[PDB]
Formats: structure tokens, C-alpha cells, sequence
């Protein structure tokens, strides 16, 4: 009787939103078409009194390529019919037209869709939303939907999977300004966001996965592996079970720091996967690794806030207990002053799940860290500075200015950047 | 749905649009005669962007074709893939403008506007959500520069939300075909300033550089010259027609380019372009496409891009593809060499990724830049204006329907005006 | 429970560590795709690693700046058996130029290396210390080498560390520069190293020649010598034995001083299955071909010093007080004499697993053997002829523009030299008497 | 991955290249057309090095002939194996130099020169990892001469810390092809001096004496003389394709081999060479290989190294051998021959094998040596340099286009302090 619904808004979110399906029905048999050949399924999808089942989810966007992309694939007749919005005119990566243009006359309807899938459940555990931060209707939509649901629903727990773009590698040249307009919505209306930045993923890719020419098919695959083991606890039973409310509630030390950076282990491709024993000794060491961190940042250069792994397969509680206390020896692993035990485990008995056609191997134990550090501020202030270069000039901003946003609405996106960053330096000094 | 129309005027025009109808039908399997041949089912989800539907299964072009006199326009219907074009679309006079942008915007221009710009409406009234307008024109002739520009103010007046291209072959002095070319280009790109919403300027002299050097072909004409340009019409809104990575119709390509209001004057490039006796020795990955997309020949334009320095730049590229490889590339790029990229924006390059590769390739990548170096066009130009105007010579014609000197001034200082702030950012140091 | 890491740099210390591993696979009975046949445990897991169901990982990392030597490696036979991501490659040599190796292009390689070390040694939990192989004449094996070396020490701390170098012949030689990147390099592992070998190729020519009948060695040959000490020296920790010694009983026994921890080898028997079973191959004979002269397997007599301790071990059939009969008889021999204040210098180690023989190799079987590794103060003239060499070079600066262009100031060399001239004042003044 | 590209200069340039891709094709198993039929699997593993990788599954040689006259050009593209170079790389001028190095370096290498850069930029940094250039050309006439080293100049300055190497062809006046040598000769020689890394000094009448004498055939031909030189390049460069006992590169070679930095004027000579008739008489061994290696009489230079002393000697050996065999003869020779050997090198030979000989021989061997002989041909072609120039005879032909007498003084002056610099080690003691 638990359950979660799931937002996908714009081209970035739904694309990771498609990866998602694949894994979420593969787990629980469900074919395509949506008919079985127990009440795990729930917590996903629904059943709809004889046969099929759907999912509770809905795909938002305003260009029908990608939409029409999926209705006509193969998994045309799994989606409902009506939850699938797609508009006529693409926001065009504007973040103005995606929250004062258009998005004044999209919500409507897209409450209406939101609301019949709450009404259906009964346990609603909270909100999933997907979106890329540096697109127009990834974050024009984005912003005006979490304002929304922000006093529609009240205390439910909203977790936020946002892609931040590349220290220097990316596709927009606009990116860095409807990036920091973004921000000033989801920091004071999202409970938990993850940093999941293109750039860190290549080089996974790369490396450990033997992988010379990655795709965006190939890094959704990533992401998706990182949502069912986060969720793995509400429908698979295991020693150690986490709710999605035992997130906030120890990972959120001050209403303002919600931002966390993930890592997934272990990621190793078949030709040289079982070369090595793979140990629950040596996957909690890789998830620590500075270089496999999903986002391109280096915890090296901060503190550690609180941290949070959960464990899937067969793994055992003497083993973890072990490994953590060796964490706590290491030098170069530094966690703060007022925060003695930081580690949140649990353990799950469901090992993970094979796609065919993947690249991942099949392995007995795996491990998925969400976790809270100061080494975060980087990202802030190097979109900062670059932010500051263009709107020195006032670059680009008569194409906002001209789809009703005020002249000053930079001004106070850009202190509130400031402000959380002096908040982080704050919070990092020993008392 | 987001369908665009396409209006031609002049000869230069329309035997550009021409040529362009008759690659787009190639690529969405039309038959000569409205009927469809294709293969593969996307190459008929989209056909409602460019075609219209007709009784008896037959799909027709909604292009409107414009001029003053029936020559032209006898050539193209006789031609291939002219019997698609509707004989209701065909609006023109009789008399002529004779290069004479005076003739061509006020005289003969006020009393056949009321005919296209009918049709123009009604097509725009049958779409179920506009686009925008796409324009192809000389502007060095009568009809091209006169009527051309006169239909865009017209325009833009009823559709102030809609996006306008314009794809202009400017005159080059080297290969000159008109004595009064630098007055009516010059009265052309004052009213074109104000309302297109992007402008892209084509040379007749690059055109045949190209030619000689890349594709090394012995007789070249103006059916090969055209056949550049309408690759480059089509590569443009290919993601708006077909599935990608990273689809980017065409209002995102706006915003993206343009950092002022003023500064939408960009140049267009093409790649792979290889000779015939030379395609087999070459490899075709995305490396080697980049190395041609940013080499100062294989533009289309004779002003050399080197000479100053990029704005903001953008690519579009066909076919299947690792989307790693595209973005490291663009920034591998960028920082070998900074110095012809401005400062004060970062990572100032777009690009897109489209999944249906042109006909007969399996990649294709089309570039779009707007650098300063642009301004070499209008500042050669503007000398040829001084020149002319000076001693008052030809000017008695231009005069002798309306036109007053005080114009010709205003028009002038405007472009000059037009140069000095587009270098000013040039030199902008952050 | 007991591991040790294995390091190989450089294309000789690639080649050699190539012939000691099948030498290792060979003893252990692993095939060379690392899984074990047909179907007494613990007996590999000093060099390998089990994966958890069947096959088998060494202990080792290979290391070098050009993939000339290392594509061989994941071509050949043995491809199956070392993990695909410990075979570390580079893209340029260092060209025989010690500055390369140590300032620029051996400062990219070092961190994924150390990276290896730690995904290697996390994984073991009695590491007694690091093995590790290197020819000092080369750019990359002196460079990365000694960086490796300064890296492990602050990394670490006390875990000991030996050093199978190979100096450049007396007269003997291949490159022309190498007197200079010996000395720098010598310097770097005096104070990094805790025991060093000294296994100069002239040496092993004439034992292959005199005894093996080869009139033509090959550095095929010369590996399998090295790769048969190795396996003596480090049977006592894997296999059981008698009289036991571990590899910390080596500075406790061997290295009276801190700076003096340079020594010499020799094995015995060395035999031809021509001639190997024509003698009964006693301890008591074989004893003495250890401390033949010309039997050691550095160019070095020493008649010409003192002998300070000697560490030798015995491994076969051999009984403990057979080897008392033949120490006896050493001591009462006058050739051979020690230091006034050494009264007792040997230590004797015995194992009970023989000598493994390689399938289309050169030595025959034998049911005993013995391995000598002795410290003496004859060790001076090997610095003292390469300090003449280096001196004749540097008289008016030749060669010196190839290193001074790539990062090393022009004092460097001086300082080598003083390290050299206190080291050999430091054997002098040790090896004279009371 | 450790790749070297060619350039080939001059109509000897040229000559000398369409031989060495000849071997170097027949080497690694390419036909004609470019299609791989090898025997093993060694010969596809390093094949990198000198090919690239086009679509269809062919190999096209990463070489660029450059030349002022297309005629040279012309001849080679219709010789057999002419069809591998890319038709691009072909660049050539109109007028010619006419064995002027005036021209060849000021009034038309300063015009054409720049699209040879653009092409060896593009091959250069088209690849994984440079590992060096190498250049042939010859310093006895005009275009090549001069063009090659104004090239030589500009990539060592666009690349200051990439390995050059130059086979340079010197006149020698016993058999005497143009009475402008001496000029050109000295103005290159100074040129080169300055900006190469590695240079080897090669004379058609040490090739026609070996041709006449070791080989006992009545006719030689540039085609066997380029043979010659042909197989002296590949065994250089041999040890960096196929693996070895002991590997070692350029880097490696130039190191040992150069004690200071203006001392790089190497010769070169190759073993075995054997007549038909008398080829199965010898015997192939390291000693009967070392001692024609050392003969006087086989090096490719008139200098006989007898009348000096060897700073440094090299041997690379092809094939399987025992190693302590190879050191056993090097040290044997440089006991015997105490005298011929500065003494404050000690061991001054360095040593190499490896495992895959040249096709149709099991045992060969290239030698390498730097000894204090070859001041002998700087002292005879100074003299007649300056006995010319006393009376500045031609002088006015290179005069009338730029340089003065001053240069010419310059050059003196430099050439004699090379010879003063390079004979005083000769006598020096330890
Ligand atoms: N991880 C991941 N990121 C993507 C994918 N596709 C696009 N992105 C990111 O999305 C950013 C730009 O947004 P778009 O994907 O173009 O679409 P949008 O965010 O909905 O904004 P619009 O263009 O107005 O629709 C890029 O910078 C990419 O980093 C994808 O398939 N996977
Ligand atoms: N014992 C033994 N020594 C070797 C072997 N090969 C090379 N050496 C020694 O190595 C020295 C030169 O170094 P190399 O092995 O050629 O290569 P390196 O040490 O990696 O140095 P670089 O050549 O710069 O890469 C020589 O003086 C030899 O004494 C071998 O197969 N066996
Ligand atoms: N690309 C292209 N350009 C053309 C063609 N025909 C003419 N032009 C160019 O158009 C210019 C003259 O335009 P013009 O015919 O006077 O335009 P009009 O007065 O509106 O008909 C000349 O400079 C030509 O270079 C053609 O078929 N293709
Ligand atoms: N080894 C060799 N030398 C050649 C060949 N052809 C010409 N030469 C030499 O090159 C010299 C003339 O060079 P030249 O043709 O003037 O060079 P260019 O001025 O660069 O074209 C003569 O002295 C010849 O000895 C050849 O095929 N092989
Ligand atoms: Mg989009
Ligand atoms: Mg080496």
C-alpha cells in the first residue's frame, strides 16, 4: 500500500525516464504489452482489476518528437493514454518562456493528470521528479511544477535528480542562465537533490566499463540502476529496510543543505568482472573513490556531512560493520567535528537486475551511496563565475527580458547563490 | 505540426527554391508527379512540416512563388519536379522591375502585394500551428531586393511571434553582374536589420571556390551552385523533421547565436564535401568532419572568418553517432584556439545530433557562425556606395519614382552605424 | 595468511619477471590460463590471489613507458592469466635518459601506479614486504624506479622493500650513457632501499659458459638463474620447512648498519643433465661451490675484503647436522676469513620442497641445492671503477645537455659523487680493524 | 601511437621516396591497390606507424611530396605503387627554382610554403602520439635545398620538442653535377645546422664504388642506388615497428650518439652486401656481419673514418642472435682498433636487436657511426666555396633577389667554426 509517482519533465528527464521503465518491469516480469505471464508491484504500478498493469508515472513536454518517439516504440500499450502531455511549440532554451509564456496556460492540465494518480493511491510515500537543469522546459516547467505541488500536497517528500552541466564540456551556450534561476526555486522547494552531472559519467564510461564511444543510451542505464536501488527497500524485503523518509531525516542536518552527490559500485564490465572476487570488502572502497563519484567533483577537498549506502544482494551484517570501521581509520577520509557516526546502512536481500543489451555485468553485491559533503560548494561557484562573465555585458538577456521577466530577477537569483555559499563555508568550520 | 512556409521571390530565388524543392522531395520519397515511393515509415511522420494534403492521395508543396515577369517562372514549370508547385500559388506581374530597387518596392511593388500577400494568408490561416517563414532572394536585383524586403515588413507586421529567415545572396565585387549592385543592396540591408529575425548571407564568388577547390569539377553552372545552397536549407531544420539525440528546431537556434538584437547576420557551411576521384581515400567519422566544418575555405561566404573573431558558432549533425565524441570535440577545439573565440562568453559552441543521415552518406554536419569578421562584407560594400553616390551617377532612375536623396543618406549611416557596433565587440577584452 | 606484492619496471625487470612467474605457475601447478587442473592448500597464496571459484590472480603489477614488451604480454600464452588492468603501459620511452624518467614523463605514471599498489596490497593481510625488479643501465627502470621507490617509503613507512638491480659490467656494456643514470640512481635507493642484490650480466655469461656448456647465452638463459634464487629465497615462507626463515629475518641478520645493505649471490648447484648425475651432489661439496670465487653472481672477488655475515639457504633432502660438518669446515679453511668482530657469521635456513626443474629448460633435476647470499666489504670496487667512469665523463661535461634541458640542475651530478666517495669511506672505515 | 610521417623534397627527394614506400610496402605486405595480404600477424600489429586507416579497408601512406615542377611528380604517380598517396598531398609549384637556392627559399618557397604547412599540420596532429619527422632531399639543388630547410625551420618551430630527422645528399666534387654546388651547399649546410636534430650525409660516389665494387655489377642505376638507401632508412626505424630483444628508437639512437648539440653530422652503411654470384660462399654470422660493418670501404661516404677518430659508433642488428655474442664482438673491435677510438669514451658502442629481419635475408645489420673523418668534406667544399667567392662568380644571380655578401660572409664564418669546434676533439686527450 505504498507508493510513488513519478515526474518526467522535458527531453533530459524523459529520456532517463525511459531507461527507468526498462529496469522497473524487467525486475517484476512484466512484458511490454503490461500483462503477467506478490503485491511487489505495487509500488510502481497498478493493477487494473483483470490482466494488465500501468505505470504511475506521467511524461511532461512541450515538443512531440520525443513523446511521439515513445508512443510509437515498443512500449506503446503499457503507458495510459492520457498521461502522456505533450505540447506544439518547444521552449527553445528559454527559461522565461517555460515559466511566463508557456507554462501558464500547461499546469493546469498537468495538475489534473497529478491528481487523478494521487487519488488512486493510498500510502503515497512522496514525488519523484526528473529534469536536466540547463533546458528551457527542464527547468521553466520544472520550477513552476515544484511551486505547485509545494502548496497542493504540503509535506510530502519531493526528491529531485537534476543533470547540472559540465565544469567545460556542454551542449548550450545559455545554459549557465537558466541554470542559476533554477536554482532559486528548487533550494527552497525540493527536500533531497542529486548531483548528476554529464561529464563525471564519461568517464566511468571510459574507464571502468571498457567503453571507447559512450552514448546518452548508455549513461541513462547508469542512472536508472542508481533509482531502483534507492527504492529497492519499499518493495523487496531485507535485513536492514529504509523508507524514503529515512532520508531527510538523516541526511539534512539544516533545512537549507539538501544537495548530495551519489556513487554506484560495483560497475565493472563483463570481460574483466570475475577476473576478481568482487568482496563487500572492496565494493564499500570503490564507492568511496574520488574518481567514482557520479558528479564531477573531488571530496578531497571537504568534509564529510553524512552518509548514506545501501547494500543489495548477499551480503551480511558482520561484513559492513567491518568495513566501516576500517573507513573511520583512513586518513585521507575526514568527516566533521560534530558529527561522530555519519553512516546510515541498509541491506537488501533482491541482488540487482541484468538489462539485455546492457553493458553492466551480473554480480551478487552491489552498493549505492547518497552522500552529504561540504566539497560541493565547487560546482556552485564555478557556474557562478561563469554566470558573472556574461551578465557583465548583459549578454542574451534581452531574450528574456521580452518574455515577461523583470530586468532584476538576476540580481536576486545571483545573492541567493551567494548566500548558500557562505552557508557551506559556515557550516565546515570546527568549533 | 510547428509547419513552416516557403516564399520565393526574384530569379536568383527562385531558382534556389527550385532546386531545394527538388532535394527535399528526394529525401521524403516523392515522385515527380505528388506520389508517394518511400521505403521507411519516417520518412512520412513528418510531411506535413513542407507538404500539404490533397484529394487522391497526392501531397503538394505550400510554396508560393513571387515575380514580376513570366520568364523565369516558364523555366522552372518545365523543369523537374515542377509539376508539384500549384498553379494557384503562381502571383506575378508583367511589366518587370529592371534592377531598379525604386520599381521593384514602390511603384510595381504597392500594386501586386495585395496578391501575394493574399495567398500568403490563406496558407499561413490553413496550418494547424505556425512555425515561421522562410525566404530565399537576391540582393542585387530589382525584384529580389524590391519586393523581398517590402514582403517582410508586411509580414512580420501580422505575425510579430513568428521567427523569419532569410537566405541572401549578397553581390561580391570580384564576379560582378550588375552596375547598380551596391544601391539596391545597400537600401536592402537597412530594412532587413530591423525585421528579420535571422539572416544569412550567400556569395556567388565562394560558391565557385568551392567548387574548384574542394569538389575539383571540370564545368560547373548554376545547377551545381544551387545544390550547396539547398543541402544547407535542409540540414538546418532536419532535427525538426526527423528523430535525434539532441533535436533543436529552429527558435533555439535564435537564441542560442544571437547575444544582441542587432547581430544576426551569420555564415553557412557544409561537410563532407569530396571530389569524385578522391572519396575513397578519405575516412568519415566525426574527427574528420570537424577538421572540414571549421577550415576558412569550405565556407560560403568570402569574407575570411580568421580575420576576426567568433561570436558564438553552431553545428547540426546527421547520422548515428556517439554524442562523447561530438561534445570533447567542440571543446578540443575551442581551447587549441582560443584566440579566435571571444572572451567573455564560455564554451560558445552548440551542437546537435540528428538520427537520419542525407541520402547516399552516413554522416553530414551542417555549420552555422556568426563572427565578426562579417563586417569585411559591408565595409566593401559601403566603399562602392560612397564611390557611386559621390557624383550623383544612376541616381536620376532611383529618383524618378518617389525616392528622394534624404533616404539614400539614411540608409547609409545606418550600415556605417551597423559596422561600428559590430566591431565594437571585436575588441571587447573581459 | 603471509603476501607479498611483486613490482616490475622496466623492460628488463618486465623479462625476468616474465621467466620467475612461469617459474612460480610451474611450481604451484597452475595452468597458464590460471586455472587449476583435474580438480595441501595456502602453498600459493604468498604470490596469487584466489578469485573465489577456480582460477587464480598474481600478486604482481608490470610497469614501462613504451608497449613494446607489454602487447607481448597480453598476446601471448599468458594472457589469461594477469588482470587486464595491471599491465600498466605508457606511450613514450624515456630514451635511456634518467631526467625523462624522473621529471617528466615518469610523474604521470607514478599515481596510477600507486593506485595499483593499493587495490593490490588492501587485498592481503601479511604482507611481509615489496619485491622489486628493475636494471638500473635504462632511462625508465632508474627513473620510475627511484620515484616509485621515494613514493613507497613516505607511503608505507617500515615495510621492507628488495631490490634485484642489475648494474652495468665492468668492461661489458650496451648503451654509452649509463655510467651517469647509475649513479642518480644509486643514490636515490641507498636511502630508500633496505636490501639490495647486485646481479651483473658479466658474471652470469661465465657461470652459464663454465657450467651449463653454453657457448652462446641468451638473456633467456640469464632470467632463469634469477627466477630459480628468487624461488629459493622465498620457498621458506610458502612451503614447510625444517628450520624456517621468514623475510624479516634478513635485516636482523644480515645488514650490520644501515647504510650497509649492498650484497652479493650464489647458487649451487648449477649442472648440465650431461654431467649431473656422474656425482652424488653431497652438502658437504656443494657447500663449497657457494663459496667459490667464481661462482658468484656479481663480478666481484672477495678475496680482495672481508666477509662480514653470510645468509644461506638450503632447500631438498639436506639434514641439519650435515650442514654443521661443512661450516666447520669453511671456518677452519684460511682462504676465507671474517671480521674480528663477527665471531659467528652464518645463518642457515632448510626447506623440504626441491628445486622445481622447467620442462625445456637447461638445468637437470637434483635432489639438493643451495642458495648463498653473502655481505662483504669487497663490495667497494664495483663504486670505485663506475666512479672512475662517471669522473672521465663529467671531467669537461659531455652528454650532460641531454639532462639539463629536461628539469635537473646542473649540480645534481656533484651531490651523487660525495654520496658515493662517503659510501666507499664508509666501507673502508668499517671494514678496517681494531 | 609513436608514428613518423615523411616528407620528401626535390626531384631526388622525390626519387628517393618512391623507392623507400616501395619497400616499406613490400615490407608489410600492401599491394598496389592497398589491400593487406600478409602471412602473419606481426606484420598488421605496428602497421600505424607509417599508414593510415581509410574506409573500404585500405592503407594510404601518411607522405607528402612537395616539389616546384610537376613533372617529377607526374612521373612517379603512374610508376607502380603510385596509387597509394593521397591525390591531396600532391602540392607543386610553376615556375621552378632552378637550382637556385635564392629562389628556392625567398621568391617561391615564401609563396607556396604555406599550403605544405597547412598539409603537414593536418598529417601531424591527425595523429595519436608524434614521435618525429624525417626528411630525404639532396644539398646540390636549388629547390630542394632551399625549400626543404625554410620547411625544416618553421616545423621545428611550431614543434620545438619533436625528433627531426634529415637524410641530406652531399656533392661531391670528384663527381660533379652542378657548378652551383658550393653556394647552395653552404647556405644549407648553415641553415641546417641550427634547427636539426638528426642529419646523415649520404654521396653518389661512395654509392657508385660500392655498386662497382662489393655488388660486381657492370651497370648500377638510381634505381639501385635508391635501393641502397631504401634499406639503409628502414633498418633505422625497423626496431620501432618490430619487437626485439632490445628495443630502441630515435630518441634513444640520437641521445647515445650525440655528445654535444652541434655535433650531429652522422654516415651511415649497411651490411651484408653481397654479389650473386659469391652469396652463398659466406657464411651469415655476427663476426663476418660486424667486420663488413667496420670495413672502411663499405661506408656511404667518401670520408674514410680511418683518418679520425669515432666519437660514438651504433650497430642496430636484425634478426635472432645471442646477445653475449654481440657484446663479445663489439668489445673485441673496440680493443683491436684501440687507435680509431677517443679515449675518453669508454665502451662507446651501442648496441640493438630485433627478431624480424629484412624480407629474403635472415641476418642484416645497419650501422651508424659519428667520427671525426667527415670535417674532411666541410674543408673541401669550404675551400671551393671560397675560391668561388673570391672572385664572385654568379654571385650576381643570388644577389639580385634579396641576400647580400654579408650572409654569404655569415655562412663562411659559421662553416669554418663548425670544422675548428668538430676537429678539436679529434686530438684531445683524456
Ligand atoms: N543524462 C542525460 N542528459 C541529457 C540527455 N539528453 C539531453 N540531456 C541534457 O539536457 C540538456 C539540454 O536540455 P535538452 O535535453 O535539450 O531538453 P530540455 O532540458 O527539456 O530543454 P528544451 O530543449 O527546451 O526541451 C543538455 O545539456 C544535456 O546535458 C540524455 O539523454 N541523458
Ligand atoms: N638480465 C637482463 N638484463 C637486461 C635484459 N635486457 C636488458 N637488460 C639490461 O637493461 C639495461 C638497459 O635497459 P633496458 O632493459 O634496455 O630498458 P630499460 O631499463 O627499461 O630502459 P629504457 O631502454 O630507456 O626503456 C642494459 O644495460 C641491460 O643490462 C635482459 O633480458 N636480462
Ligand atoms: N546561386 C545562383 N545565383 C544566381 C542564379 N542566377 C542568377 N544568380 C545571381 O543573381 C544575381 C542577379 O539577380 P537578379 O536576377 O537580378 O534578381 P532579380 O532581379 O530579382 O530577378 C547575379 O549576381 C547572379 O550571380 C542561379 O541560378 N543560382
Ligand atoms: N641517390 C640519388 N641521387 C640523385 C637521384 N637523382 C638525382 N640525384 C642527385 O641530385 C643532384 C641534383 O639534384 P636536383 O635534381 O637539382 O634536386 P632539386 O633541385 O631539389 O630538384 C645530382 O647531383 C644527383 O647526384 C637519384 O635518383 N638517386
Ligand atoms: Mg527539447
Ligand atoms: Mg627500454
Amino acid at each position: 500500500m505504498r507508493e510513488v509517482i513519478s515526474i518526467h519533465v522535458g527531453q533530459g528527464g524523459i529520456q532517463v525516464g525511459n531507461a527507468c521503465w526498462e529496469l522497473f518491469c524487467l525486475e517484476h516480469g512484466i512484458q511490454p504489452d503490461g500483462q503477467m505471464p506478490d503485491d511487489a508491484f505495487n509500488t510502481f504500478f497498478s493493477e487494473t482489476g483483470a490482466g494488465k498493469h500501468v505505470p504511475r508515472a506521467v511524461f511532461l513536454d512541450l515538443e512531440p518528437t520525443v513523446i511521439d518517439e515513445v508512443r510509437t516504440g515498443t512500449y506503446r500499450q503499457l503507458f495510459h493514454p492520457e498521461q502522456l502531455i505533450s505540447g506544439k511549440e518547444d521552449a527553445a532554451n528559454n527559461f522565461a518562456r517555460g515559466h511566463y509564456t508557456i507554462g501558464k496556460e500547461i499546469v493546469d492540465l498537468c495538475l489534473d493528470r497529478i491528481r487523478k494518480l494521487a487519488d488512486n493511491c493510498t500510502g503515497l510515500q512522496g514525488f519523484l521528479v526528473f529534469n536536466s537543469v540547463g533546458g528551457g522546459t527542464g527547468s521553466g516547467l520544472g520550477s513552476l511544477l515544484l511551486e505547485r505541488l509545494s502548496v497542493d500536497y504540503g509535506k510530502k517528500s519531493k526528491l529531485g535528480f537534476t543533470i547540472y552541466p559540465s565544469p567545460q564540456v556542454s551542449t548550450a551556450v545559455v545554459e549557465p542562465y537558466n541554470s542559476i534561476l533554477s536554482t532559486h526555486s528548487l533550494l527552497e522547494h525540493t527536500d533531497v537533490a542529486v548531483m548528476l552531472d554529464n561529464e563525471a559519467i564519461y568517464d566511468i564510461c571510459r574507464r571502468n566499463l571498457d567503453i571507447e564511444r559512450p552514448t546518452y543510451t548508455n549513461l541513462n542505464r547508469l542512472i536508472a540502476q542508481v533509482i531502483s536501488s534507492l527504492t529497492a527497500s519499499l518493495r523487496f524485503d531485507g535485513a536492514l529496510n529504509v523508507d524514503i523518509t529515512e532520508f531527510q531525516t538523516n541526511l539534512v542536518p539544516y533545512p537549507r543543505i539538501h544537495f548530495m552527490l551519489s556513487s554506484y559500485a560495483p560497475i565493472i564490465s563483463a570481460e574483466k568482472a570475475y577476473h576478481e572476487q568482487l568482496s563487500v570488502a572492496e565494493i564499500t572502497n570503490s564507492a568511496f573513490e574520488p574518481a567514482n563519484m557520479m558528479a564531477k567533483c573531488d571530496p578531497r577537498h571537504g568534509k564529510y556531512m553524512a552518509c548514506s549506502m545501501m547494500y543489495r544482494g548477499d551480503v551480511v551484517p558482520k561484513d559492513v560493520n567491518a568495513s566501516i570501521a576500517t573507513i573511520k581509520t583512513k586518513r585521507t577520509i575526514q568527516f566533521v567535528d560534530w558529527c561522530p557516526t555519519g553512516f546510515k546502512v541498509g541491506i537488501n536481500y533482491q541482488p540487482p537486475t541484468v538489462v539485455p543489451g546492457g553493458d553492466l555485468a551480473k554480480v551478487m553485491r552491489a552498493v549505492c551511496m547518497i552522500s552529504n559533503s561540504t566539497a560541493i560548494a565547487e560546482v556552485f561557484s564555478r557556474l557562478d563565475h561563469k554566470f558573472d562573465l556574461m551578465y557583465a555585458k548583459r549578454a542574451f538577456v534581452h531574450w528574456y527580458v521580452g518574455e515577461g521577466m523583470e530586468e532584476g530577477e538576476f540580481s536576486e537569483a545571483r545573492e541567493d547563490l551567494a548566500a548558500l555559499e557562505k552557508d557551506y563555508e559556515e557550516v565546515g568550520i570546527e568549533t | 505540426m510547428r509547419e513552416i512556409v516557403h516564399i520565393q521571390g526574384g530569379q536568383c530565388g527562385n531558382q534556389i527554391g527550385a532546386k531545394f524543392w527538388e532535394v527535399i522531395s528526394d529525401e521524403h520519397g516523392i515522385d515527380p508527379t505528388g506520389t508517394y515511393h518511400g521505403d521507411s515509415d519516417l520518412q512520412l511522420e513528418r510531411i506535413n512540416v513542407y507538404y500539404n494534403e490533397a484529394t487522391g492521395g497526392r501531397y503538394v508543396p505550400r510554396a508560393i512563388l513571387m515575380d514580376l515577369e513570366p520568364g523565369t517562372m516558364d523555366s522552372v514549370r518545365a523543369g523537374p519536379f515542377g509539376q508539384l508547385f500549384r498553379p494557384d500559388n503562381f502571383v506575378f506581374g508583367q511589366t518587370g522591375a529592371g534592377n531598379n530597387w525604386a520599381k521593384g518596392h514602390y511603384t510595381e511593388g504597392a500594386e501586386l502585394i495585395d496578391s501575394v500577400l493574399d495567398v500568403v494568408r490563406k496558407e499561413a490561416e490553413g496550418c494547424d500551428c505556425l512555425q515561421g517563414f522562410q525566404i530565399t532572394h537576391s540582393l542585387g536585383g530589382g525584384t529580389g531586393s524590391g519586393m523581398g524586403t517590402l514582403l517582410i515588413s508586411k509580414v512580420r507586421e501580422e505575425y510579430p511571434d513568428r521567427i523569419m529567415e532569410t537566405f541572401s545572396v549578397v553581390p561580391s565585387p570580384k564576379v560582378s553582374d550588375t552596375v547598380v549592385e551596391p544601391y539596391n543592396a545597400t537600401l536592402s540591408v537597412h530594412q532587413l536589420v530591423e525585421n528579420a529575425d535571422e539572416c544569412m548571407v550567400i556569395d556567388n564568388e565562394a560558391l565557385y571556390d568551392i567548387c574548384f577547390r574542394t569538389l575539383k569539377l571540370t564545368t560547373p553552372t548554376y545547377g551545381d551552385l544551387n545544390h550547396l545552397v539547398s543541402a544547407a536549407m535542409s540540414g538546418v531544420t532536419c532535427c525538426l523533421r526527423f528523430p535525434g539525440q539532441l533535436n533543436s528546431d529552429l527558435r533555439k537556434l535564435a537564441v542560442n547565436l544571437i547575444p544582441f538584437p542587432r547581430l544576426h547576420f551569420f555564415m553557412i557551411g557544409f561537410a563532407p564535401l569530396t571530389s569524385r576521384g578522391s572519396q575513397q581515400y578519405r575516412a568519415l567519422t566525426v574527427p574528420e568532419l570537424t577538421q572540414q566544418m571549421f577550415d576558412a575555405k569550405n565556407m560560403m561566404c568570402a569574407a575570411d572568418p580568421r580575420h576576426g573573431r567568433y561570436l558564438t558558432a553552431s553545428a547540426l549533425f546527421r547520422g548515428r553517432m556517439s554524442t562523447k565524441e561530438v561534445d570533447e570535440q567542440m571543446l578540443n577545439v575551442q581551447n587549441k584556439n582560443s584566440s579566435y573565440f571571444v572572451e567573455w562568453i564560455p564554451n560558445n559552441i552548440k551542437s546537435s545530433i540528428c538520427d537520419i543521415p542525407p541520402k547516399g552518406l552516413k554522416m553530414a554536419v551542417t555549420f552555422v557562425g556568426n563572427s565578426t569578421a562579417i563586417q569585411e562584407m559591408f565595409k566593401r560594400v559601403a566603399e562602392q556606395f560612397t564611390a557611386m553616390f559621390r557624383r550623383k551617377a544612376f541616381l536620376h532612375w532611383y529618383t524618378g519614382e518617389g525616392m528622394d536623396e534624404m533616404e539614400f543618406t539614411e540608409a547609409e549611416s545606418n550600415m556605417n552605424d551597423l559596422v561600428s557596433e559590430y566591431q565594437q565587440y571585436q575588441d571587447a577584452t573581459a
